[PDB]
DNA sequence: GGTAAGC
RNA sequence: CCCCC
DNA sequence: GCTTACCTGGTG
């Protein structure tokens, strides 16, 4: 992100959202949080097709 | 007896061309022959691998690095084992020696294959071992509507199951 | 909003790693074969090789660029001049065809008027320089 | 009045942002449990 | 080419910041590759800072 | 692996070193072309002790010279005189191959020709590099010991 | 290899041997130019690239903002005032060395603890 | 629980210490190969269980 | 817009 | 289309 | 060894 330094290797630059959904998530976690939420959503819309005629 | 005469010249120049020179002219022409009779023990001219023998001999006596087994040969050091050696190796020098070994034990890391860990958690207890030594990973499997999945593994008998 | 000119130039590194002699080609619009990247230079008017070199490498100490651009300068052997450049392409009719191609429809943005060689030979040097900087592991 | 300006993804590259003015703005010159854990004003 | 960019990029920036240049126009100095680009582009996204 | 021999990582290892396709290229740093015209008197220094030899017991002019990995060569059980022949037997009677031996600090592999002549040596440099088979099976262009 | 141009039209120069007294040219195709040359060495490939080198430093390479700063003091002039980074080649096969440039004496240190890194 | 959340956020800034001390290892060229190659690959590897020992 | 079995 | 596990 | 000709989830 932007709000980080260049060259960051750190658990928060990198995506490791340290709070719990009870204490809630920072800008940053939000967006990483986000990022990897995605991912599974995108899977699930593609391979639905490819799942349906293998059934066929 | 092509060899027969030029083993001897590059084994009587390599070996007075060195800082020690001929002071043994009879034992540096007779070290020679008697490398060279059991030289001929590889084949006696019957085979041309005898002929790839001598070029481990005459090499490592050149070569600088190493130096000191041009002075060291006409000092003593066994003719019979310069023929029997396959010692290409053990046989000059020592910095070589000790690099071959950093080389051979590097290679044999290398040639290992990837292993991967696996983060395990005792809260989740197997089926069939009914150990808890279970390494899980999450996945939106189901619409947005409904929750993730969870696949656990058993870091232990190696089992593999899933969740709502 | 000058008439949807999508012109799309490609200049391709062909021949893979292992392949010796690895020659830099480019596709011109209306222009069926790919013209290999020192003709396109000759036909710009950068005629010697060194000056063409000068257009895509700019370090001089930079051997490793530069002979990866050796075998161009082979390539583009044959055709010696700008005449002889602007004819390899598609004569006399060849010619004329081929001055309109490299003015109008290669490089269009920047400007596809006529006064404006240079601008797009030191442009497709770019062009090369990002390329080669990325066939290098760079 | 040049207090605040327009940026693009591409622009975004070269700029270093702070998240609120206060959390990462003045230099360090007890701690709220509840609240949940955020970074610094690290450069 | 520009010999002196580090200035440049300034005259250029502020020069924006006073309403001289369109606050949209975008402007990136990228010191590792030796540029300097300039968007007037129409279709660009951009966000107040 | 072969029964008794399962527990054994050393026999495993040399294995390996039987299956895994073994080109030329895997195991070489860099090839070079010189005008080194004098056979009996090479212009590298470097060189001199690889003279001496294979010539102590009409060509051409200009030399391929490559140096090989010891590193490379020593994983896959390999040695100067295998990698040679394997070289004087891919080009028969057309090329001369003389080399350094297994102990040498560098080692070197000199390739010679039997109109024109330089080009044809960019040819054969190209062909060497690409597909010599030094040891192993094709098609297996990765193998790794497990436990 | 550092190859060379022919005087006269700038076309680049080729190998050719002087047979006669056995020595290496350098000859024009262009037109007749010929010079003497100056290495045996007439071509050079590289297969092992053993290098993983610092970055395109300009000489006010701080001026980015986005790069991180150090503490650490510099071994020049012990100005504690240094930006930071990673190997500029970032290749996958990259050591997660840290190339340290002084924003006072524009000199530049590595991280490194495996040897005495300058470079 | 209050004590609890406190042992967490030790937990948490307690794995954090081992990805810096991890990080500056790998920043000195210290930190060692592993059959899994890429000391980059290598690094990440230890960073990622780590931070997945942490939430666990 | 991806694979294979045609010429 | 606009909705679904 | 290149070009063609087939295909691509369910309801409403
Ligand atoms: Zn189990
Ligand atoms: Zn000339
Ligand atoms: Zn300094």
């Amino acid at each position: 992100l932007p709000h980080f330094s260049k060259d960051d290797y750190s658990p928060e630059s990198k995506g490791f959202v340290e709070n719990s959904y009870l204490r809630g998530l920072t800008p940053q976690e939000f967006f990483f949080h986000a990022m990897g939420g995605r991912e599974g959503l995108i899977d699930t819309a593609v391979k639905t097709a490819e799942t349906g005629y293998i059934q066929r | 007896h092509k060899l027969r005469d030029q083993v001897l010249k590059a084994l009587y120049d390599v070996l007075a061309k060195e800082s020690e020179h001929p002071p043994q002219s009879i034992l540096h022409t007779a070290k020679a022959i008697e490398s060279e009779m059991n030289k001929v023990n590889n084949c006696d001219t019957n085979e041309a691998a005898y002929k790839a023998r001598y070029r481990i001999i005459y090499s490592n006596v050149i070569s600088k690095n190493n130096p000191d087994l041009k002075h060291k040969i006409a000092n003593g050091d066994i003719t019979p084992e310069f023929l029997a050696t396959c010692d290409a190796k053990d046989l000059a020098p020592a910095p070589l020696k000790q690099k071959i070994e950093e080389i051979a034990k590097q290679n044999l890391y290398n040639a290992q294959g990837a292993t991967i860990e696996r983060s395990v958690t005792d809260r989740f207890t197997c089926g069939k071992c009914k150990e808890k030594k279970v390494s899980y990973y999450q996945l939106q499997t189901r619409s947005a509507a409904a929750p993730l999945t969870t696949f656990c593994t058993c870091e232990a008998c190696g089992n593999r199951w899933k969740f709502s | 909003k000058g008439s949807r000119f999508i012109s799309t130039l490609q200049v391709k590194l062909y021949g893979r790693e292992g392949s010796s002699a690895r020659t830099i080609k480019a596709t011109l619009p209306y222009i069926k074969q790919d013209i290999p990247i020192v003709i396109i230079f000759r036909a710009l008017g950068i005629i010697p090789d060194g000056e063409i070199l000068e257009h895509i490498c700019y370090d001089v100490n930079d051997w490793q660029m530069l002979e990866m651009l050796k075998p161009c300068v082979e390539d583009g052997f044959v055709i010696q001049d700008r005449e002889t450049a602007l004819d390899f392409i598609g004569k006399e009719k060849r010619i004329q065809y081929a001055k309109d191609i490299l003015q109008k429809e290669f490089l269009p943005h920047i400007t596809q008027l006529e006064g404006f060689e240079s601008r797009k030979a030191f442009f497709l040097g770019y062009m090369i320089n990002r390329l080669l900087l990325c066939a290098l592991d760079r | 009045e040049g207090l605040v300006e327009y940026i693009d993804a591409e622009e975004e590259e070269s700029i270093l942002i702070a998240m609120q003015p206060e959390d990462l703005e003045p230099a360090e010159a007890d701690v709220d449990p509840a609240k949940r854990i955020r970074v610094s004003h690290h450069a | 080419v520009h010999r002196n960019p580090a200035r440049l990029m300034e005259t250029l920036r502020t020069l924006r910041r006073k309403g001289d240049i369109n606050p949209e126009v975008s402007m990136i100095r990228d010191i590792r590759e030796k540029e300097l680009k300039i968007f007037t582009d129409a279709g660009r996204v951009y966000r107040p800072l | 692996l072969e029964p008794g021999h399962a527990a054994d990582q050393e026999q495993a290892k040399l294995i390996r070193s039987a299956i895994e396709h073994t080109t030329l290229k895997s195991v070489t740093i860099a090839s070079e072309i010189y005008y080194d015209p004098d056979p009996r008197s090479t212009v590298i220094p470097e060189d001199e002790e690889i003279i001496q030899l294979h010539f102590s017991l009409q060509q051409s002019p200009w030399l391929l010279r490559l140096e090989l990995d010891r590193a490379a060569m020593n994983d896959k059980d390999l040695t100067m005189g295998q990698v040679g022949e394997r070289i004087k037997q891919t080009f028969k009677n057309d090329l001369f191959v003389i080399w350094s031996e297994d102990n040498d600090e560098k080692l070197i592999i000199r390739c010679r020709v039997v109109a024109e002549e330089d080009h044809m040596l960019k040819k054969i440099e190209n062909t060497m590099l690409e597909n010599i088979t030094l040891r192993g099976v094709e098609n297996i262009e990765r193998v790794v010991m497990m436990k | 290899t550092t190859f060379r141009f022919c005087r006269d039209c700038n076309n680049m120069l080729y190998p050719r041997e002087d047979k006669e007294n056995n020595r290496l040219l350098f000859e024009c195709r262009t037109c007749s130019y010929v010079e003497e040359a100056g290495s045996p060495l007439v071509y050079r490939h590289e297969l092992i690239t053993n290098i993983g080198e610092t970055a395109g430093v300009v000489q006010d390479i701080g001026s980015d903002p986005t790069l991180p700063r150090s503490d650490r003091e510099c071994p020049k002039c012990h100005s504690r005032e240094n930006v930071f980074f990673q190997s500029q080649q970032r290749r996958k096969d990259t050591s997660m060395v840290l190339f340290f440039v002084c924003l006072s004496c524009s000199h530049i240190f590595t991280s490194d603890q495996k040897n005495k890194r300058t470079q | 629980d209050g004590p609890t959340m406190r042992e967490i956020t030790e937990t948490i800034a307690e794995a954090k210490k081992k990805v810096l001390d991890v990080t500056k290892e790998a920043q000195a060229n210290l930190l060692t190969a592993k059959h899994g190659m890429t000391l980059r690959e290598s690094f990440e590897d230890n960073v990622v269980r780590f931070l997945n020992e942490a939430r666990d």
